[PDB]
């Protein structure tokens, strides 16, 4: 479950990353990726996300390690559990629903702050009942799927 | 807790969006006046790797 041009893809993606041409990924140069295409990353966010992709822990990003990371599964049963228990945590009262107006703040004020047109088009897709309430089953198998 | 379940719900949301083309995921990158190929690569990429740092972190405090 993987071909010769998948990993062409995936090879000439890292070499987007890797500017250097000595086969590794650095926080800078992931930096210089990011800091390009117009974000601002701190460097605590490059050494993690460095940190979750560096299997052998030198603090690199090799190809073998790269390409884990391009193939590992997001889309799984155990995946969907996590996504899952991340609503619960909004889902007050545990009857599968969360306001549509409480997701909306929760994407658009915490964590990574989603923008106001991003919440527009997910909330479109799992639709709004008539009591303002949205099912989030709905968001767990439309990205698991 | 609250932070790490709202980063790991918008950024597998980002992941999936970013699969349409057409998606409003795609306007933010408002420092890129078009968007070629080898800028979806590279932001497919980004987003995927901060899905991984979310799930991680959300798996920490749950
Ligand atoms: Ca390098
Ligand atoms: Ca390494």
């Amino acid at each position: 479950q993987l071909t010769e041009e998948q990993i062409a893809e995936f090879k000439e993606a890292f070499s987007l990353f890797d500017k250097d041409g000595d086969g590794t990924i650095t926080t800078k140069e992931l930096g210089t990726v990011m800091r390009s295409l117009g974000q601002n990353p701190t460097e605590a966010e490059l050494q993690d996300m460095i940190n979750e992709v560096d299997a052998d822990g030198n603090g690199t990003i090799d190809f073998p390690e790269f390409l884990t990371m391009m193939a590992r599964k997001m889309k799984d049963t155990d995946s969907e559990e996590e996504i899952r228990e991340a609503f619960r945590v909004f889902d007050k009262d545990g009857n599968g629903y969360i306001s549509a107006a409480e997701l909306r703040h929760v994407m658009t004020n915490l964590g990574e702050k989603l923008t106001d047109e991003e919440v527009d088009e997910m909330i479109r897709e799992a639709g709004i009942d008539g009591d303002g309430q949205v099912n989030y089953e709905e968001f767990v198998q439309m990205m698991t799927a | 807790q609250i932070p790490a379940a709202a980063s790991l719900i918008q950024t597998a949301w980002r992941c999936y969006a970013a699969e349409n083309p057409d998606s409003s995921t795609w306007k933010i990158y408002i420092r890129i006046s078009q968007l070629r190929e080898h800028h979806r690569a590279t932001i497919k990429v980004i987003r995927r790797m901060q899905y991984f740092v979310a799930k991680k972190k959300f798996q920490q405090a749950r």
